[PDB]
Order: C-alpha cells, then structure tokens, then sequence
C-alpha cells in the first residue's frame, strides 16, 4: 500500500522477489505475501508471480509524475 | 575469485534467500550444472534466513 514510501528504500526498480521480502526494512510497509495478496485484493489462489507481477506493476505506475 | 557478492547484508537488512545461495551454481561454472555432485554449507544465520 505504501508505494510512496518504499520509494525511499528502493528507489525507482523493485527488487527481485527472493530480496524484497528479505530486507528489513520493507517488512513494516508490506510483509509477506499474505499481505501482497489481501491488499492487491488477490487472492491465495492466484499465483504469487501473479501476485507479484501486479505488484511491480502498481509500482510503476504509480511512480511520482516526473 | 568465487565469492560472489550478494544482496544479503549484515545487519539484517537482507537476508539471506535460498535463491541468492543458488544463484551461486554460476560461477563454478559447467562443475555446478551437475547438482549431484555438489554440497553447500550455509552459516547459520543464513539458516534462519533460509526459514
């Protein structure tokens, strides 16, 4: 949810998933996948590239207008 | 000129991934395509990181 502020961590490009979900620092903005799939308002039965790919992609789009 | 240098960090941060262990197959070269014939040993805080 908070893409504005995982700015500040990683900047434009995210990660790939084995390293986001490993630093620390991301795990108060968005921990686990559980998480990813209940806010993207996927579900478990989506897999979690599917789940991830969303992610990156909400990343991207919704980067500051520059 | 093997060590491979990795996302992992100290001071958590980065943790160690399963997948940044193997991604080290590529720098043995054509010795790591085998798989079988290969042993890894991870330090330990890279066993609860693994977890």
């Amino acid at each position: 949810i908070d893409y504005s502020g995982l700015r500040t961590i990683f900047g434009e490009k995210l990660p790939e998933s084995h390293i986001f979900f490993a630093t620390v620092a991301a795990h108060k903005y968005v921990p686990s996948y559980a998480f990813l799939r209940r806010e993207l308002g996927l579900s478990s039965a989506h897999t979690n590239r599917k789940v991830w790919k969303k992610f990156v992609e909400a990343y991207g789009k919704a980067i500051p207008p520059a | 000129s093997a060590k491979v240098v990795t996302e992992a960090k100290a001071d958590g941060s980065v943790l160690v991934t399963a997948k940044t262990i193997s991604k080290l197959r590529r720098k043995l070269g054509r010795h790591g395509l085998k798989l079988s014939k290969l042993v890894l040993i991870v330090s330990m805080d890279a066993y609860y990181d693994l977890l």
